[PDB]
């Protein structure tokens, strides 16, 4: 009943996303810089005769923790604020936790966050 | 008449001095200010724009900057520096030293500008630019001020540039960022700079580039490059804690980007006053002009709703304009400086002064505005959005700046 | 009485040279060595007490240490440059250049003291200890050496300044290390340098600059001048071998810090001999000075039991008491130098040498401790240690180095 | 005779700027082209064969390169430069003013070399390498160009070293990437620059300091080292655009390495004439140049079949043969340039250019393929394929550059 | 039976957590630098005119597979390890891995590791 | 049914990897760089006088979501392709993903990739 969310976005839907996120009372997240693969690729890269036709594209990652509850919500919001509508805008992975904890107090899944 | 050694050394050291603050100071100091993903577009601009410069002043800059001819510009007599026999003098150095270092300001005053146009300009856009602003704002205003013309026989003091160079570049740079309008995030998105080090790394190849500058432009090892050297040291200092200790006071911390910025803003205040005023004069335009700078890019920017990425307008068009009315103030004998010409007062000088900004603000703004139309029309002024949100390193250049 | 032109242009590209030497060239060196989240506290202090001591060396710093006075300290004759007429020339310069060129030899003590105190430090207690300390250190050792005072009047020799330079900037760092204590993980966590081709550029740029520091303290483009640049050349050279080849076999690999390390070793031991020694000299005490480095930041570091993050003193503090000792020695004109003074022995001048290095150690040594102190009872040294941990930049700065 | 102080400074101020095209100009250059995990091999491999071209040019190098002798070395009558009285007078400057300036281009030209050894040359291989090249390759070419032996004796024309330093270097580079061989992943993995504002920096570093190079080639601050220093901008900037608009033309985009490429070919193939060319002769060898360089990295490289990371050959090699060649045609006065020898048509002088092209090219190869085998015979040439995958930095030196 | 054990620190507290974690034989693991927004928040940051209130702290996040066996101990061990007591020590999360593979041997679950 | 496949690599085997992964019809995966502790240890590093025992390996983390009719093909040329026999190589870890979202489009599971 705790899942972690996982959503990999355009660097700049960054600040969208987070705002969306702290306005249904999440606020507490972890983000990465990651290199996307996919539909959408990099242009060729040329450094003298060197030429580079396969690049990666810089994406964010963010992680966070939530109760069940917000799972539907927290999709909604985010794949809203992460909207573009051009190839690259991303994903939304779901996994469960089993436990999550606040290591300064020891609090449990919902009062951990 | 006969070139002095001593003179022409100096003078071909001042010279790669200031070729330096070009490449790499004003690249470095841009290219840190800006975003990761835009960071190479900053630096092939001012490598190529240094180029096609270096190029236009040799065929055909030089002459009409420096030749004789009207008011306004000079003559082709000096094409390809045809007709400039080697062994020829200038002041007391051979005339292609002079054609060097005067080609080096030409160079500078173009990196410049870029920092205003940064992160959506096109590539092109800015080389056709270049070619029309350099040939019909940059020339004259030189001819104008130093080349004999308009504003010299008005007897306007301008030491190494505050017009030229400064004022200049920092319109032509404002009238750029209006006309492209506002960065895709502008009021909404973070813009950083991404690399504060390589800011000050630049902050300090400008400083010591501008020795060469301020110092050579008395064209001898005399006592003016002296006086221009030390005054140099001085407002440049002076500026640094003017702004630190600003933003110290106003916003609460005294900030590395501050005291980099103070130090320009000293550097350009001090431009066209080094060689005329004392060092009690330098200090007062560099506290002033550091103070200036920091209303300039935070005041001043929010007033003007322009987005000039680099500060161009608030640091070299605010502080040039101070440095230009100061010079008429503390070139006067009873303050320290050089004294007044024959029959000038201090109400007479600061007119003049006065007047000479307000004609380079408009030639330079009208010149930049028809090379601005002129690349709008041949090949578009800004790039399409959506290079500009992949930045224009891969986009307009096909590199990244840092491949891990 | 003249002032040579060529002896300006000399003079003028060396101060430029030096104040290339702080600006960027210790700022980056120093940068590079400590943690990111440092960085910009580093480039501020340097570049904000750069600022503080080229106003004050023009304020009273440059009359109280070259002005004629007692054994100590000078006059007040020469206050803001006041007095000094433009054309006044001091040897075969232009005075104003003169000004200039000492002035930056105050920066570049200075700017060698906030290795020291890294990562810790409060950037006001910086400013405060730097107005103490250059005015009641700086000032009288400059003046003792150079201006005339006790130790020239026993005969010291100290070309470019083992003693006024990089002893009394070590002893005044070696201080406020002990004093402010250590940084938080001390002796558990990792402290790695961020950035090495950072500390790699500032090493370069401290070399290139260092021939102003050293070919410049003749005053003149003469054959002293010629000695001063080969013996920079040759000592720095062995200095780098002689690190690198005790790196090498006493811990098994050479290393880019150990050569940069060696380097500036063999810049400090030759900085008090470079203008009175022969090219063998110069060789000896670059592969001692090296070795002395490799000693220094290593066995004796260990033994001092101090937080000295850029190992100035055991750079600095102990090349620079090689290099003026060894100066007794290579002077001497049976072993290629250019001679002692008249009636005077190596025994003799061995014995000046040692008395000019414990003079400063003494002077420089209680005068920093009482900077510190004032600064402590002011503002504190120290900054909390939730602020050390976040890092001075963002704390004391309001700036992040690297912006992604 | 008598030394002009005029020319002592311009001479001094000119070895500095070489230095600096050295220490830090080709190392950020070449450390930026490469794997960041490679960066600080490449940085001390310049720093240390630096030291040890330094330390063996006064020992020997100077005597055997510029003293007289035959007609391909000089002789040791200046061992340590005993027997060179400090006052001693070469040309117009102080002799060790010549010794100095002479000694940074044997460091420049071993610089260059490393970039063609990159990421998989042992690092004591190297050091044996350069001792070996520098004594029986280097000293011999000086001699040979500009000690008065062979070639000089023929009338070749070589002002700043197309072929005693970009020929010489690229033929020891070639040799030394084909005898130690591609690196691992050659065809199939990506070895993108991992800084391109590093190599930017170096490129910027390398041109400032090359105005040294060129114009106190001259050996006087008087109208050939203006001719010199003109050429030079012309040239550069002539070969950016000339790259430029090849690469943007045959390619789709103007690109930073491009550019700083350009700049370098320029540097390059101007080196050989600047101080016997015309500034139109200037244009037209910088345009060719850079073109000329453009083809050697991309055509020329696929046709070798060789892993030269850093494309000296490419850029050095090919530049500098065509400026040497293109020196035989602009010198004529009929084209702008100071005029033929006596005697001498351009048919005769583009002969001995070719010559002189020939003798460089086998001596330096046969010496540089002797130097490589000593080091493969002793210590071995490459460092095992476990090594390379993990990095130099960390095997050959113990360190990381970049630690967070 | 097999888990993995996220853990996101202060970076300061990574070597003491590695002892920690070696000090019960578990010397495998990866690590991340990421980017935490929290209860505790950035300083804010001023560069010239433009200022910054919100801003990420970096954070250090540790991935490691382990048995179901040593799940409380490590959860134990961690905890006292990163434990400053300030705002910001972080979170632990556990989640199920399915497989634990080895590249190398083809090993799987606890001999993998 | 679908898995998060994590694999751990030496990045040089990134682009061995990406192309044995197309090679069945798996072009789109996220790339994170990551600090490996294990069997495999860092060389000591020196600066100055200070030594350095314990150090990091560079690693690449390969995160790819998949179907779970594609793991064991995955599983397998993943290790073929990721395989130099030296300590190090690496691992791959797999959960279960509960959901799998396409930002753009909304599709889920299979038709999100
Ligand atoms: N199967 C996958 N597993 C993990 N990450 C993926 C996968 N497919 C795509 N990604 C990530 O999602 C990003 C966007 O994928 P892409 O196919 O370009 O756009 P879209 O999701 O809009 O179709 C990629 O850059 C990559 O980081
Ligand atoms: N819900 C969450 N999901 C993922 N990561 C989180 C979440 N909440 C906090 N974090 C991470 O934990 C770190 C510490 O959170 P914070 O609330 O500041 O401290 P504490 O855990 O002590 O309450 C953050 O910087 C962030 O990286
Ligand atoms: N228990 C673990 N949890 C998470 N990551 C691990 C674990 N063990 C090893 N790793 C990762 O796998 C990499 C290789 O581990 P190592 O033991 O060196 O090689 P091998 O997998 O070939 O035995 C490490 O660098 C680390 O990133
Ligand atoms: C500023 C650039 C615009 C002018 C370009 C045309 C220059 C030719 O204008 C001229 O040069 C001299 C002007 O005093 C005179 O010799 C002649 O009037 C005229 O030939
Ligand atoms: C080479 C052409 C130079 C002269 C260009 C004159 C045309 C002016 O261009 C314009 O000016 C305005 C800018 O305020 C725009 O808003 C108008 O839409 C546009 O007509
Ligand atoms: C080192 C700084 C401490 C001294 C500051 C006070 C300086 C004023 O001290 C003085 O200057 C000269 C000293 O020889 C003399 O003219 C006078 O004795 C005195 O007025
Ligand atoms: C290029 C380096 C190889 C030569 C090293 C040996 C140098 C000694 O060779 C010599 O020097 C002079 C040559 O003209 C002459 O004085 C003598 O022939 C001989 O003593
Ligand atoms: C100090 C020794 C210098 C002379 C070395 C001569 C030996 C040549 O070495 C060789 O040359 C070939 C390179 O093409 C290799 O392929 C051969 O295997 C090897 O015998
Ligand atoms: C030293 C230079 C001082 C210049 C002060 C200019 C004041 C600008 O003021 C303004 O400019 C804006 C356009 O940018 C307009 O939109 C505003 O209506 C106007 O108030
Ligand atoms: C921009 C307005 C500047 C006003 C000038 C104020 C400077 C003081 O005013 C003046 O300075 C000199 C006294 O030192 C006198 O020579 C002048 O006659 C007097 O006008
Ligand atoms: C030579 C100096 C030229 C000054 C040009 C001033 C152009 C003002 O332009 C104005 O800028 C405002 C701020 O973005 C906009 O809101 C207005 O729409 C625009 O017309
Ligand atoms: C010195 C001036 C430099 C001129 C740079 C040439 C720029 C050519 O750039 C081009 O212009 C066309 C017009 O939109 C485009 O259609 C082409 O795609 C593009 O290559
Ligand atoms: C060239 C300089 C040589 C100086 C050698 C000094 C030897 C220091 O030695 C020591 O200093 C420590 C304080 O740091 C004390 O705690 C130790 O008790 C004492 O042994
Ligand atoms: C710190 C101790 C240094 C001892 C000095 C050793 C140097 C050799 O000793 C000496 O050198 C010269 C011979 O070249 C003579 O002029 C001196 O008389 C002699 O004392
Ligand atoms: C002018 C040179 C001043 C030298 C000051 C020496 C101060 C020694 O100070 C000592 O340092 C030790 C090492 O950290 C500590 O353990 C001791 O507690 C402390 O008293
Ligand atoms: C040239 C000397 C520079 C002086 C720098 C002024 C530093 C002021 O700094 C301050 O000092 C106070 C005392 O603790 C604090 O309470 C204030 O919060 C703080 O602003
Ligand atoms: C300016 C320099 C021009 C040199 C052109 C050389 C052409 C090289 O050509 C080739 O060299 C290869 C070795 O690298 C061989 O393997 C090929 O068989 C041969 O065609
Ligand atoms: C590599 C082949 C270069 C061929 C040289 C072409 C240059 C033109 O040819 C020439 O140039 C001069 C006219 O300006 C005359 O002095 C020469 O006699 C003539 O040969
Ligand atoms: C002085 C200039 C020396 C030129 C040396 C040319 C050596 C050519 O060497 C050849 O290189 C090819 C390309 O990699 C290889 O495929 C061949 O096996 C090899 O023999
Ligand atoms: C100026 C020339 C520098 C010489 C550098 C000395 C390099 C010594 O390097 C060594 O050589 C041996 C031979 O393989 C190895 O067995 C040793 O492990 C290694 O230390
Ligand atoms: C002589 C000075 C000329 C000043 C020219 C000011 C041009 C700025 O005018 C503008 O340009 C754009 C339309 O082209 C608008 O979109 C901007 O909002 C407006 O500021
Ligand atoms: C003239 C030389 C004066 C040397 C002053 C040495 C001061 C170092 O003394 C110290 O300072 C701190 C107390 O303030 C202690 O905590 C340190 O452990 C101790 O080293
Ligand atoms: C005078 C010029 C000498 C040129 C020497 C060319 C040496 C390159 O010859 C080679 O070296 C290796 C064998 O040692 C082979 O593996 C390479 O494939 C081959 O190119």
């Amino acid at each position: 009943s705790m899942k972690l969310v996982t959503v990999i976005i355009k660097p700049f839907k960054l600040e969208d996303v987070r705002e969306a996120l702290s306005s249904i009372g999440i606020q507490g997240l972890t983000v990465t810089e990651v290199k996307g693969f996919g539909r959408q690729k990099g242009h060729a890269e040329l450094y003298r005769g060197a030429e580079f036709s396969v690049n990666f594209l810089p994406k964010v990652k963010i992680d966070v923790a939530i109760a069940d509850d917000q799972l539907d919500e927290v999709i909604d919001i985010v794949s809203k604020a992460a909207y573009t509508g051009k190839i690259g805008d991303g994903k939304i992975f779901v996994a469960e936790l089993q436990r999550v904890i606040r290591i300064r107090t020891g609090e449990a899944d919902e009062a951990a966050l | 008449a006969v070139a002095d050694k001593a003179d022409n050394a100096f003078m071909m050291i001042c010279t790669a001095l200031v070729l330096f603050m070009t490449i790499p100071g004003i690249a470095l100091f841009y290219g840190g200010l800006i975003r990761g993903k835009n960071v190479l577009s900053m630096l092939t601009q001012v490598t190529v724009t240094f180029a096609l410069v270096c190029i236009l002043w040799v065929v055909y800059g030089y002459s009409l900057a420096f030749g004789e001819g009207n008011n306004f510009f000079g003559n082709i007599n000096w094409l390809m520096l045809k007709n400039i026999e080697l062994t020829a003098v200038m002041g007391s150095i051979y005339q292609y030293i002079h054609v060097a270092f005067q080609g080096s300001f030409a160079c500078i005053t173009v990196g410049l500008i870029v920092g205003a146009l940064a992160e959506r300009i096109r590539f092109s856009a800015v080389l056709i630019f270049v070619v029309v602003w350099l040939t019909l704002s940059y020339i004259p205003i030189a001819h104008m001020v130093w080349g004999g013309g308009l504003l010299a026989s008005h007897g306007a003091l301008d030491f190494a540039g505050g017009t030229v160079v400064h004022i200049n570049a920092a319109i032509a740079g404002l009238v750029g960022a209006y006309l492209i309008g506002k960065r895709v995030g502008f009021g909404k998105e973070a813009f950083k700079p991404h690399n504060l080090p390589m800011v000050f790394t630049g902050t300090a190849i400008l400083y010591i580039g501008w020795f060469g500058f301020n110092a050579g432009s008395a064209g001898t090892a005399n006592e003016i490059a002296a006086l221009a050297f030390v005054n140099t040291v001085v407002a440049t200092a002076a500026a640094i804690l003017g702004w630190i200790f600003g933003e110290w006071a106003l916003r609460g911390k005294p900030s590395l980007l501050g005291a980099c910025s103070g130090a320009i803003a000293g550097l350009v205040g001090v431009t066209p006053a080094c060689g005329y005023i004392g060092v009690g004069g330098a200090l007062i335009i560099g506290v002033v002009a550091g103070l200036a700078g920091l209303w300039g890019v935070t005041m001043l920017k929010r007033l003007l709703r322009v987005d000039d990425p680099c500060d161009v307008f608030g640091v070299h068009g605010v502080c040039g304009i101070v440095g230009c009315i100061m010079t008429g103030i503390f070139a006067a004998s009873s303050l320290g400086g050089v004294g007044f010409a024959e029959g000038v007062t201090m109400g007479h000088q600061l007119l003049v002064q006065l007047e000479s900004i307000a004609i380079t603000i408009v030639w330079s703004g009208v010149v930049a505005f028809i090379g601005y139309k002129l690349a709008d029309l041949t090949v578009g002024l800004r790039v399409p959005e959506e290079q500009e949100r992949e930045g224009l390193d891969v986009n307009s250049h096909g590199e990244n700046a840092y491949n891990a």
